[PDB]
């Protein structure tokens, strides 16, 4: 992200989020089984206005 | 358990003026019949519950199912032609 956007300039942000379901790559606690024909599974994302 | 003085003995009690003998005799106080008054209600809107409570909370569960289990496209191994 730029530290200062001047008067009449454009800045470009980039950000990564890891949304955890399982606790780690070895401890599979919190993981979900999704190998199904259909599911009530969604991911709601609110963004900055 | 006093010791008798032989030089100065004394006799028994003599009569003295008295306290008007009926005024030391009481009346026997005469109780009338009584009643716990009113018609009593059968129940009371109590400020505390009358049953037991629990010290700790225990986690409860309910069973759920998974879904229709599908097949898969496996990555399949190579043929053991004496390299493996």
């Amino acid at each position: 992200a730029p530290a200062t956007i001047a008067a009449g300039a454009t800045g470009e942000l980039t950000m990564y989020y890891w949304v955890p379901l399982a606790y780690s790559e070895t401890d599979l606690t919190g993981a979900v089984l999704a190998n199904v024909p259909q599911s009530k599974q969604r991911l709601k994302l609110e963004f900055a206005n | 358990m006093a010791l008798i003085n032989p030089q100065f003995p004394y006799a028994g009690p003599v009569p003295i003026p008295g306290p008007a003998p009926t005024e030391t005799m009481p009346l026997l106080n005469y109780r009338v019949e009584g009643r716990i008054a009113g018609i009593q209600q059968a129940r009371q809107f109590m400020p505390f519950l009358q049953g037991p409570h629990r010290e700790v909370a225990e986690q409860t569960y309910y069973a759920i199912g998974t879904g229709i289990q599908m097949g898969q496209t496996f990555n399949q191994p190579l043929i053991n032609t004496q390299e493996g």
